[PDB]
């Protein structure tokens, strides 16, 4: 893998159901703070829930995250989904100047 | 005595985004005191904020720009920022070098490029450029300091080197200040104002160049005064002798006066207007200096 | 008393490629009576060729635009000339819509577009534009119409409409005026000049961003005057009182004088040069009107 | 055929040899004049031969053209090569605006040891 972080192009969750992404990366992004983020424009994207660099999982309304620094693989999830979820999404790791990013698009099925 | 260019503001250059001015109108629904950077200037000729002398800076920058490839984002461009004509920038008492964006969304600019690659050498590359209002860009024009990217799937092998970026395009665009210091203050031109009651900002309107995948509305962007005018009062350095001139806007070939305003000495015009809507007016017209009058000299209403 | 803006050149806009001022010098080596369209303006205040007021109209144009896809070409702009005040353009006098680009080679221009297409709708497309010197694309901005092409494979099923276009790149360009009128002569300002013996123009120069496959260089373009002289001269409508200007160029911080020059009635400043090649000036002296002058009053010499 | 004119993307030949180019192009363009051109920019090309809208051939210097409108090609012939000779040339159609046209490169060698 050359990229800093990878994830599900898509993923898809049922109106008041779970979705569950899991944003891989590579090793040297270890120490990092890891975030999800939602909508457009990309890097002015708003920041759900951010990690504090450690593997201690945060929770912040219906969003969860949690990084794996052994594995390297940190582990969002969306809960008590709306349609008003739906819409592009992003996997982040904080460094100075431009973020590492991965766009995944969510969508949400009724009922 | 302070005169005023004889140019229809048709004929004049937008003084926040390289483009003529196609508008003139108030309209009370929108931010009555922006903080704009760019079109600010005193009527003695002080330069305020961001504001250059010369149209073609406006909205621009330049830089010795290093490129980087970083797979999944593509090349990378860091971007050390110099002034325009090619002197220093030294952070100081304005957000950022002379001309740089004073608005916020994601910015297409153009700058030449040069490759290694075999079979070619010039060519000019379009990045993406986020501005604010807040980012994880962590830009810092204050600090001559901004990031930029184009998407590629490997390294399109430039060389390093100075450049000048002009914008392409605006996404998302906001009309409030960009990102100058990575989320801490910067010296900024205060808010246009104040207004007597009744009293708006008269506004010079431009259209941005756009992405968007769903509204075809074009995006206008308002200044206080025309290019024009800043290099005016920057050239003539009047001596003002009150707080605002009087300033009658008329038909030069009719005699029509369209309306009276006033020029406050800190660069911006007010028209008296109680209307609730846009009024637009003509743009055909001349703006002639009648006589200074004080801060509140009472104007009849359009 | 006629006088010059305080304004160094290097804060100038140059007034025939959207872009400052960056040098000024001699150079003899160079066509000495270029035949610039823009960028002329009488000491009057009458702008001469396309020159417009506003440096924003310089080498861009207005246009109803007509889009329709070519296989083989890709997709085809016609582009029906206005000015760029959304005015009418109405043949006269001049060459094009004021602002036409006045060089040749093939340009880059960027304008709105608006797609049909499913998931987007606005976005800036750049098109390729044959300028001249001679093409066969017969290119006529006189009578208004001009034609540019993108690169597609299919159409990029866009909404005909109203666009201005500016420049992005120039690739292979000559300083030569371009097509006006599918290889017809035009109504053109006069070549720059005359000269005493021992003048040479005054240029104002900036670098145009380029396409070039094998060769580094710069593009240079000189212009005769900045944009800011030519909007102060229309601006103020001076009184023509004898037949040329002298000048002074001096630094206002030390008062060095650095050289005094000529502006002719009819726009363009000479230097009195001595030397073979290129001499380069500060940019960060200001011009100052001395006293109206005969044509032909002698210069102090500059040498190598 | 769609593409109004196609030709050969890269021709060889040789030095003191001959080569020709089949400009191909579909039946509404019959009854226009075609023409070989030479260089960048594409659309300000040097023209070295045009037809006349009809058969007849023409020549100028080395080049010759002709126009078959039964099968709709126009061959060019380039005889007596030189290495001077290569470069990007043009199959094109005169017509009002933008010619149809299609890049053709053309290389020269020596002949072969
Ligand atoms: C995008 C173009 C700017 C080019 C730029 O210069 O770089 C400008 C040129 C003139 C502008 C139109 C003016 C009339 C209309 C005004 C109305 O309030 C909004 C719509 C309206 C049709 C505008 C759309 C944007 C235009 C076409
Ligand atoms: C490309 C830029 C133009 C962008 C424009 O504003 O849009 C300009 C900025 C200033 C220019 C350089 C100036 C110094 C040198 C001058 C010398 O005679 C030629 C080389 C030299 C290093 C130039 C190269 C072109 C530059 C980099
Ligand atoms: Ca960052
Ligand atoms: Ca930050
Ligand atoms: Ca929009
Ligand atoms: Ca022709
Ligand atoms: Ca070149
Ligand atoms: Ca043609």
């Amino acid at each position: 893998m050359e990229d800093p972080v990878t994830g599900p192009e898509e993923v898809s969750g049922q109106e008041q159901g779970s979705l569950t992404v899991q944003c891989r990366y590579t090793s040297g992004w270890k120490d990092y703070k890891k975030y999800w983020c939602q909508g457009v424009p990309q890097r002015s994207c708003k920041t759900l829930v951010e990690t504090d660099a450690s593997e201690q999982l945060v929770k912040k309304n219906r969003v969860s995250i949690r990084d794996n620094q052994r594995d390297f693989i940190f582990t969002v999830t969306m809960e008590d989904l709306r349609m008003s979820d739906a819409g592009i999404y992003w996997c982040g790791i904080t460094k100075g100047g431009l973020d590492p990013m991965f766009k995944v698009t969510v969508n949400i099925g009724p009922v | 005595m302070v005169d005023l260019p004889v140019i229809q503001p048709r004929l004049c250059t937008h003084a926040r985004w390289p483009a003529p001015v196609y508008g003139l109108l108030v309209d009370p629904s929108l931010p009555s005191n922006p903080q704009w950077q760019n079109g600010r200037v005193h009527v003695d000729g002080t330069l305020l904020g961001t504001t250059p002398i010369s149209g073609s800076w406006v909205s621009c920058f330049a830089a010795e720009a290093a490129y980087k490839f970083q797979s999944g984002t593509g090349e990378v461009a860091t971007f050390t920022l110099i002034e325009q004509d090619g002197s220093a920038y030294v952070p100081g008492d304005r957000a950022a070098p002379l001309g740089y964006p004073d608005f916020s969304g994601q910015l297409e600019i153009e700058v030449q490029t040069e490759t290694t690659k075999t079979g070619d050498k010039l060519k000019v590359t379009t990045f993406e450029m986020i501005l604010g209002p807040t980012t994880n860009a962590d830009q810092a024009p204050y600090q001559g300091r901004v990031f930029a990217s184009v998407t590629a799937a490997a390294s399109l092998d430039l060389v390093d080197g100075r450049v000048r970026a002009v914008p392409r395009s605006i996404y998302g665009f906001q009309d409030t200040i960009p990102e100058y210091n990575d989320g801490l203050l910067v010296p900024l031109a205060p808010p246009i104002g104040p207004f007597l009651p009744g009293e708006v900002l008269l506004r010079f309107r431009t259209y941005m160049r756009q992405i968007d995948t769903a509204d075809a509305a074009a995006e206008a962007i308002d200044c206080a005064l025309p290019q024009e005018f800043v290099s005016w009062f920057a050239s003539n350095a009047f001596t003002v002798q009150s707080e605002a001139l009087l300033l009658r806007y008329r038909n030069t070939l009719t005699g029509q006066l369209l309306f009276e305003c006033k020029l406050y000495n800190e660069g911006y015009i007010a028209l008296s207007y109680s209307g609730s809507g846009p009024l637009t007016f003509p743009t055909d017209g001349i703006f002639e200096v009648v006589s200074w009058v004080p801060r509140l000299y009472q104007l009849a209403s359009v």
